[PDB]
């Protein structure tokens, strides 16, 4: 019978493992024992963009910000999300949001938020290009 | 710290 924490820990290792699935189901385990952590969520989310799985990950993202309404990751990841569902505008609002948040919190990412960014907006004008 | 990383 391990402990939520336990089971925050083996997922992450089963992350550095690239196994994302069994991550995935751990931090439900996780969950399953404390629902009230945002990390939990942020963590699975991260789990279910690895998997392909878009839907899956915004829906943790949405939980995650209701536990925590300035988490940086789940601004970061949920604009992450959109990108994927071609939801342009609002993805690279989320990542604007997260490079604010991220700022604010005075928290260290390098370069990693605005070149997110760039790909966003990027992929957003590809997308105009696309359709004419 | 990178930002696509777990916690």
């Amino acid at each position: 019978s391990p402990s939520a924490q336990e089971l925050k820990e083996q997922g992450n290792r089963l992350f550095v493992g690239r196994k994302y699935p069994e991550a995935a189901a751990c931090y439900g385990r996780a969950i399953t024992r404390n629902p009230l952590v945002a990390v939990y969520y942020t963590n699975r989310a991260l789990c279910y963009l690895k998997m392909q799985q878009p839907e899956q990950a915004l829906a943790d993202c949405r939980r995650a910000l209701e536990l925590d309404g300035q988490s940086v990751k789940a601004h970061f990841f949920l604009g992450q999300c959109q990108l994927e569902m071609e939801s342009y505008d609002e993805a690279i609002a989320n990542l604007q949001r997260a490079y604010s948040l991220a700022k604010e919190q005075r928290l260290n990412f390098g370069d990693d938020i605005p070149s997110a960014l760039r790909i966003a907006k990027k992929k957003r004008w590809n997308s105009i290009e696309e359709r004419r | 710290n990178p930002i696509s990383d777990v916690d």
